[PDB]
DNA sequence: TGCCATCGAGAATCCCGGTGCCGAGGCCGCTCAATTGGTCGTAGACAGCTCTAGCACCGCTTAAACGCACGTACGCGCTGTCCCCCGCGTTTTAACCGCCAAGGGGATTACTCCCTAGTCTCCAGGCACGTGTCAGATATATACATCCGATTCCAGTGCCGG
DNA sequence: CCGGCACTGGAATCGGATGTATATATCTGACACGTGCCTGGAGACTAGGGAGTAATCCCCTTGGCGGTTAAAACGCGGGGGACAGCGCGTACGTGCGTTTAAGCGGTGCTAGAGCTGTCTACGACCAATTGAGCGGCCTCGGCACCGGGATTCTCGATGGCA
């Protein structure tokens, strides 16, 4: 036999493929899966993770932080145009608000 | 249990209004915001026990409270699933 | 004695407020008024803790959205104070209302 | 269908309301061709010892507007007559204004601008509306 | 589970602005 | 006393690509989890309708690929489409 | 061989059971599917379907008509809370709008 | 070739109902979408509730939690008792 | 020399057009914005009767929706004249803009 | 052959009529251009999603189904057009 | 007579050095889920045909859309008044925290046995086609219900004398 | 200091114009019924595993108890904002005459949707391995306090100059 190579090596993923494969076909979805369809879904995925965390980065470093909480995510999110349309029916624990307060109300 | 409505305080809306940017408010308010939490937490809190009565449990999970709001369109990051 | 005019604290306890992100309801008073309303639906009924925890959360968020969308409507209608008609309206186009 | 390069990242834009305006001085000049009402020292003698409510009533003829009583000794002062000609909409509609006063009042506005008290109400109208043109020391 | 006659009809109130 | 699975291992190594000196805390990833089974229920949803509208058994990239393009907005759904598209060309290939 | 009955004439439903029940096993939404599922759902739905249909012929009465029209059904469910909430985001094609105006819009 | 609605039996329970009483096509149309969106909703929901508790089977009590968890208060009371009636009747005389 | 005062007609078309149910925009101009609208996604493009039926219904009922969400707007603020922020107002309330 | 324009199509008579069977009694002269656009933004969404649909089904006709699948896509169900 | 710029007082709000801890980030062993290799049957891709329906052009009538004018009522600004909400100090009140204890119930195996999927017949409920007649749409003729301009008509001013 | 006596303004009372509901007469096309047939549901079996039930164990939820201490409740002034009234000016509503293109009936023409038949590659399934990920454990540094200055920021009290 020859040695095994994970499908996410083959495709150069981070995501698995596998554990993608075994969920679309253990969640009644339909009667059969394609090959290719768990390297898709890994692929966009992956994508959607990376974009979101490279703002959350940007936002703890703006704040002088290493690590990442709630809040960075919530910052990251609510400031974006795009994720905020995906994620507008989302509630995030313990991520607050946005600072904001309108203009008739500051001081004269 | 009862009267436990009373124990959202005045000072706890009024911080709950301050972090929604209000800079003034009237004093007919918090009776007000004291209904519309009641019938908030009653709908949550009826499609949760249902959840939980299925499977035949005695114990309110934080899944089922998770599934309720997903149901009623708030869903909630941080609380598994 | 020292003060200050009416709208300069409440200017600070916005910026107070909207910088957090901890909880603005005490714990004791939130559980025992969940477990009074559940009371109706099922005698003899427990909770963990994550479960309460996760309705304050829900709770918090959904009255906050709503005091924001409140303000909004009380200064379309030439006001800085908030009054239970601005929260009726609101509700209404939400769609919470017939 | 393989795009090139990161993604363009727009800024979310939140609705918000008009703050609307507001201008520390309503009128900028309002100055006729004629002496103000304060440098013909007798109208300023009896400007200064008529009662708040004839000063109410001349602002009201004067400026269309309702004066605050501090500010209704100076506003009535400073007034160097009408910037208009016998004859214009202006003039016929103050006209009008004083044929709408009760006789008290013309001989009460008379007695502040030194006219005469005595004759027929429309001869008080046409005595104020010409002082009023061309306010003359007399 | 099983229950007796008709539902308790009810009407729709609407939002009116003093 | 049986396994749990999370995506935690994964949501690391991509945080660690992106960010090498950043790291993450538990409600963080708590978050980002739910995130990732959020998206990929509604795209197993909306792929799982498509097939059956046109009357098929088997899910496809192609559905993938339609259910991405009617859920995500325009330059993500642009930018996801060519990082599929990639990921499945090099699988092939290879 | 006995004479054949359907299970709707068992369930005492006018509703069609065997075609609900093939429905429900082609439908992917579970591996297997109890006997007595299909009964409790073409009932529900006779149930709804006679609610609905009840307050219609009412309101065509009260129009004078004896033919129901789409205009019917719209003003039964919009007049009737539970229907109402139940059929809150939904269009009826044709259907109109209840008669409705403001009061400080009507002559003093 | 040969197309299925829902419209003899609506037009039986319409004769159950109202006796002297017809309707139009379009008016049946908008029954047939009606009966289709509240079976997909009902299906839907104890599709889940099944995923939720690891079972493989979707049964009457699946049926009856996702009509209480879809119908408001008084309309879910009298379509449970309906359910429970015709099942029991099913099972009776069977 | 007869004319009826501002309002009168008005409510005469409040009354006549909230009891009919027939459409309100002419279908030919209509066919053609869609067309247009589709032409941008896709050259050469056919389509159903029943599509741009269906299209026309759908936007017909968006439409009065948004109209009353503006008028309760108007109203909210002492006025009976609808203004284009009664129609920002609505639909950033509803959820359609932040 | 290629159109243009046709947003006009939409008369200021016809906007009136859609307001006074919303009950609105009058109306600014700034309202048909919003409007316009209003009504622009939402035929684009819907539009789009429908046409997505289409493709998928590798036909060059746009059937009443794909805009009836847009429309529940959107939250917008609507009855008496097959679904 | 003020005014104004005066502050500077005092209060809040950053900015930086020092300490401690518990939570995130590496190791380690194991087991189970993914990987590899090989069959097999069917789902889907491709290649014709058949018509249906979608597009395109053409007169024609007529209702709707379009400018135009005028006047009324509504939007908007300004002023004044009062009462209600904000800021602050003092006294209660109970939330929060750190322990201790006991039992309920959730969470995991083991057995078994009904309950559902999968095959053959087979026959009758439901769909497609075809037709007649009556419900509803249309057309007038007429009476009733509002709208709004006008005229009349109670009492209370300006003219002019008195 | 009258005082009639015209004059005027309002009020309530018409009364024409117009819109709209109501009472018959036709008329047509869509609905409701009847018929044939075909395929999808019923009936009768068999086989295997999904779930119900019975124990069993240990976690975690519910009470109970003191002790600080910060949050909450309660008066108390006082100022700013909500609300009502008034005036002006312009921008929408109503109506009329002139233009325009929508809707209708008609006729072709062909693109493509839908169906049928034919293969074949691809996904399900099974069996044997093995290393990737998970649970458990240890460790040290990022962050939370904690304090000492330090820099701004309200608000009113003051001084100097004209």
């Amino acid at each position: 036999r020859a040695k095994a190579k994970t499908r996410s090596s083959r495709a150069g993923l981070q995501f698995p493929v596998g554990r993608v494969h075994r969920l679309l076909r253990k969640g009644n979805y339909s009667e059969r899966v394609g090959a290719g369809a768990p390297v898709y879904l890994a692929a966009v995925l992956e994508y959607l993770t990376a974009e979101i965390l490279e703002l959350a980065g940007n936002a703890a470093r703006d704040n002088k932080k290493t690590r990442i909480i709630p809040r960075h995510l919530q910052l990251a999110i609510r400031n974006d145009e795009e994720l905020n349309k995906l994620l507008g029916r989302v509630t995030i624990a313990q991520g607050g608000v946005l600072p904001n307060i309108q203009a008739v109300l500051l001081p004269k | 249990l009862r009267d436990n409505i009373q124990g959202i305080t005045k000072p706890a809306i009024r911080r709950l209004a301050r972090r929604g940017g209000v800079k003034r408010i009237s004093g007919l308010i918090y009776e007000e915001t004291r209904g519309v939490l009641k019938v908030f937490l009653e709908n949550v809190i009826r499609d949760a026990v249902t959840y939980t009565e299925h499977a035949k449990r005695k114990t309110v999970t934080a899944m089922d409270v998770v599934y309720a709001l997903k149901r009623q369109g708030r869903t909630l990051y941080g609380f598994g699933g | 004695p020292h003060r200050y005019r009416p709208g300069t604290v409440a200017l600070r306890e916005i910026r107070r407020y909207q910088k957090s992100t901890e909880l603005l309801i005490r714990k004791l008073p939130f559980q025992r008024l969940v477990r009074e309303i559940a009371q109706d639906f099922k005698t003899d009924l427990r909770f963990q803790s994550a479960a309460i925890g996760a309705l304050q959360e829900a709770s918090e968020a959904y009255l906050v959205g709503l005091f924001e969308d409140t303000n909004l409507c009380a200064i379309h209608a030439k006001r800085v104070t908030i009054m239970p008609k601005d929260i009726q309206l609101a509700r209404r186009i939400r769609g919470e209302r017939a | 269908l393989i795009v090139e390069g990161k993604r363009e990242k727009k800024k979310v834009e939140r609705l918000t309301m008009q703050v609307s305006s507001l201008q520390r001085e309503p009128f900028t000049i309002a100055q006729g061709k004629g002496q103000k009402l304060c440098e013909i020292e007798r109208i300023h003698f009896f400007l200064s010892k008529k009662k708040t409510d004839e000063l109410r009533n001349l602002h009201k003829l004067l400026y269309n507007r309702p004066g605050t009583v501090s500010s209704l000794k100076k506003n009535v002062g400073q007034f160097s007559g009408f910037p208009f000609e016998k004859g214009s909409v202006q003039y016929k509609k103050k006209e009008e204004m004083l044929k709408k006063f009760r006789n008290a009042m013309l001989k009460s506005i008379c007695e502040v601008l030194d006219l005469e008290r005595s004759g027929v109400n429309s001869e008080l109208v046409k005595r104020i509306l010409n002082f009023l043109m061309h306010p003359k020391p007399s | 589970l099983i229950v007796e006659g008709k539902r308790e009809k009810k009407k729709v109130e609407r939002l009116t602005m003093q | 006393r049986s396994r749990k699975e999370s995506y935690s291992i994964y949501v690391y190594k991509v945080l660690k690509q992106v960010h090498p000196d950043t790291g993450i805390s538990s409600k963080a990833m708590g978050i980002m989890n739910s995130f990732v089974n959020d998206i990929f229920e509604r795209i197993a949803g909306e792929a799982s309708r498509l097939a059956h509208y046109n009357k098929r058994s088997t899910i496809t990239s192609r559905e993938i690929q339609t259910a991405v393009r009617l859920l995500l907005p325009g330059e993500l759904a642009k930018h996801a489409v060519s990082e599929g598209t990639k990921a499945v060309t090099k699988y092939t290939s290879a």
